[PDB]
């Protein structure tokens, strides 16, 4: 009985309004309006100037908007066409008619500089290249949505029979490797039990806000939880797992100081390293309206926190360890992530280098505080543990000084032992 | 039903002191009760 | 869940006292359900290899794997397995595994190398090619059971685990699973007929069973065949719809889907699927068994709509081109994997694979020139980067000639340049 | 619709009484009660030389308990209040509550001699340190069982859309190693008495319990009431999950052949070759506070057909031909897991090594009386391949001197080939 309705990254449902928006990459919102039997098609772009926000009016109401760079892949999943239009107007805005059995509604379509893919409901996985030349096409399971960068496919799929999974893969210059294989995702789905919201679901059923790769190309998802998953160590898939790096609903009840707002609301556009680019839509609708709103660009947060506690300390108030706590596990996590794409990913910005170090020295410095933490609790077996995880002797010397004027000769000792060790190594 | 039990039987063919106390035990019952 | 037994390409009675407990290359079994035992008639499209004998069956055996070593008849209910060699020297020995209450035979997969036993429970079980048994486990309720040289590939539904296939081969030491109960893409289903044969066929795969090279292939409720190529790679391996039986019917229909029309695929024949066309209410075939019409091979790439808004369905030449190219590629790969594993077991593979070179890189020309017709440079520049062998980028530059256009003449120069000397 | 309950291994529901244990194993139970408000945690050791018992009053009234020989885990699911309190008690119960949105509930917590485990309804995974000190936290498929020994930790991922799952992996103090990840689980749900479902109220998924084995091979026991163990855990290419005992079947064996109802095996732990587990012989299939003395029944490869049981009884009489097969089955499966173990773990026991030699030494012995029976069926040719299997070229003499007790002299030729080629 599922409606496998297209849905494209960041897309926005019509609702009453005529106007509405295909997907909202951080390069451009690809915004639409249904007038008369046509719908005037407005590429914007948050880059005017390298690509200029050309509007052009579209009698075929491609629903599934994939925008890029390179170019735009505007596409219509009832009619199995495909009008890919380059932003360059050296390649011209090729066109294809997908072969679409009876049934065959096309759930997402992916566009990439290597090459275009398109998702079919009746899971037969379809992918051409660009200026439209066939690449492939096989049969997976029923295509949820389509987020990829580069050689790099991040392909979600649910069944009424096979339930959530997704296939990630990266194009293999012998075949399009597998990364995960209609792997489980562990990602929230949405529960009828609103009605803007369930217009939403009418118009995105899985309650997926939208699928963006991150600065770094990881998969990153977002949905209505209101809580980003990335899948770190993605490049390994046996020891990949994803971590809600941010949560959009406790961020926003914090930023509100302990005012719950319901009228806020968030909309992914992308992840510029740590900051999550995203909408934050304040209306009824979920979705930005016509008026597209400033992108808000927030930090990722570990979810540690619980909202009684900032509460009772109380824009909300964070008991200094606490906020150590989570300041520690951001630094892990992001710092594991930026030696992940500089050595298996490779380094790209460059900057990379001094970001990874000053996020080993923010790890370091939340250890310190935290050490101190323990040895106000005199806990020496716990600060033990701290002093430990450090990842610098630098921060081993300042967390001696800490036990020496937190009285822990014996801590102090072992904290000797631990420098012996590492150095002498 | 080919009895192989000698078969398996000699495949598997390839002065305990707590034996001595059960000698004594039965040798002292036996002087108990003996006339 | 019905979770109905099913044998490898098998029939419903269809409110009658014939029908067939399994159609292969070896034969098909047809079976009379003769008062309460059952004269199954072993029918053998080659019966100079072994006599089709009409032996009566007394348990009325559900299931019944069908392997030219012998032919296996498993009962659900009851849980007897009666194996009947098909060699005369083998004598027919029969075997009852303990079942669960509920518990039920769902398929069976004897090879001759090995002998393997499925239950609705998903109590996978195993004996040798005179029922000693081999191993027991449990597993995900197995659905489908197809092996040929102890390649034991499974499919297994759950209302949980949903949807799955364990491929697996029985190395000497043990069976190394390719794709261990992984979720099969096949789609399932949501007339008469239909309700006949899913009634019979719930799990709605018409069939399970491997390729001419023994890659593994099925066919769906959708009528299509699909083989999982790849699949000697898990990273790599894929399952392709390499037929479309609508499609490639509809095609030969002119333009008319005839529901009457029905394909019964028991096998592969590598570039020609091996199967029967019933044409009747009733999908499976019917007692007059229709003689087995090897489909060739067609890439589903052919657009519906715009096939027959180019009107046998007249097709154009670059969307033939296309289905060429494809089914050229996925074929020559499959080639390979099985060469490089299972090698020249024809003697002729590695002139098909050259066969099939040379016919890809003629669709790759006959796209070039259209993609040259097109004007485009990188279109018909990605197709000279498609090309093998030399002749090809000779093709391709004097193609970009004919239809004028220099730059490709120094891409596909400089290609050519950059593959003969290295 | 399903719901996502707090569980611990082998746990029992307070039912009509005030009293449930919140968990059981090898290294002991835990038992609360209710007492005016405050609940009476009361923690009993099975080895009272390695510990002490001790018993706290639990304000928060923790539902969740994970026992291991270094402390305790309890924890609260509604509450998100967890506390640690090591067994040594050199250190304090170290507690914390973690971080519960709306509806998020502890669906079951795993102690790990260094670190620490949290699952969730929401499946959000939580690592804590020995000390608390947080590791990270990760959303994966809700689990619903966290069994962990030593630094094993077996987790039991289902979804209402994933469907079941378990993920297998060896955190250890280093080089965290993930054997599996959420591969599906082959065990069957409970069918949907009032005990029964009131046990699926307090375990909706219906496991019976989760450990892992005397050497570490996990264990399962769903309410199939089927022990079922991942042969070749330790290789994921070979790993295959093998049903090793079958309760009822046991059960309907011992009795007589009687279809008794009320005995219950609690599975509280496998030892090697045999199943520590409490037989509840009352309707509520879980035990009662007056713990009894836990029962031992050796493992029991499922190749009975009731049918031929019962027509041979018309105390059950077992046919030696599938006697001996079971016999060879479960020798063959042990001695595989055996050397498995003995191989990659080496042995807490040095008996081992003998144990694995008397196994094999039953295994072919097993082949033998198979051998002697497909003989008596002049199957010469099953025969021989009854012999190929043989381990033992000693246990080929003793075949083939039962083929001359056959009269089987192509037989008999055919072993003496067998002897030459292993002689080669």
């Amino acid at each position: 009985k599922f409606r496998y309705m297209p849905f494209s990254p960041a897309g926005t449902p019509f609702g009453f309004t005529d106007r509405r928006y295909l997907t909202m990459n951080e390069v451009g919102y690809v915004s639409t309006v249904k007038n008369s039997e046509q719908y005037s098609i407005t590429v914007s772009f948050f880059d005017v100037g390298r690509f200029r926000e050309y509007h052009f009016e579209d009698l075929f109401g491609y629903d599934l908007c994939f925008l890029n760079e390179k170019g735009t892949l505007f596409g219509q999943s009832k009619t199995g066409q495909i009008q890919y239009r380059p932003h360059d107007s050296i390649h011209s805005n090729w066109t294809k008619i997908i072969p679409l059995q009876a049934g065959e509604r096309i759930t997402s379509v992916a566009a990439t500089p290597v090459r275009v893919i398109v998702g079919t409901s009746l899971g037969y996985f379809r992918s051409f290249n660009q200026f439209g030349v066939p690449f492939a096409v096989e049969k997976t399971s029923p295509i949820v949505a389509l987020t990829a960068q580069n050689y790099r496919v991040f392909s979600v799929h649910y069944s009424q029979f096979h339930g959530l999974s997704y296939s990630l893969s990266e194009l293999g210059t012998s075949s399009k490797r597998y990364y995960k294989r209609e792997c489980p995702l562990p990602m929230s789905l949405p529960n009828i039990n609103k009605d803007a919201n369930l217009d939403y679901y009418n118009f995105n059923p899985m309650g997926i806000k939208s699928l963006f790769f991150s600065s770094y190309g990881d998969p990153c998802i977002f949905g209505s939880d209101n809580t980003l998953l990335l899948l770190s160590k993605w490049r390994s898939p046996e020891e990949s797992k994803w971590l809600p790096i941010l949560d959009s609903n406790m961020e926003i009840w914090k930023m509100s100081g302990g005012k719950e707002t319901t009228d806020i609301h968030v909309w992914p556009l992308a992840l510029a390293y740590d900051t999550l680019n995203c909408i934050l839509v304040k209306g009824k609708h979920i979705w930005p309206e016509f008026p597209l709103p400033l992108p808000s660009e927030m930090e990722i947060r570990m979810p540690v926190f619980v909202k009684s506690k900032l509460l009772e300390e109380n824009e909300i108030q964070i008991p200094v360890s606490m906020a150590a706590e989570e300041e520690y596990l951001r630094s892990k996590v992001l710092s594991e992530l930026l030696t992940d794409t500089l050595e298996n990913d490779g380094e790209m910005y460059g900057n990379e280098n001094e970001v990874l170090a000053a996020l080993n020295g923010a790890y370091d410095k939340a250890l310190l505080r935290l050490f101190a933490s323990a040895c106000s609790d005199q806990n020496v077996e716990k600060a033990l543990s701290l002093a430990h995880e450090l990842k610098q002797d630098r921060a081993l010397t300042a967390a001696v000084k800490i036990s020496e004027r937190a009285e822990l000769p014996s801590l102090v000792k072992k904290i000797n032992n631990i420098r012996e060790a590492r150095y002498e190594q | 039903d080919i009895n192989i039990d000698d078969i398996l039987a000699e495949l598997d063919k390839e002065v305990s002191p707590q034996q001595d106390f059960s000698d004594l035990m039965k040798s002292w019952k036996n002087e108990r009760c003996s006339p």
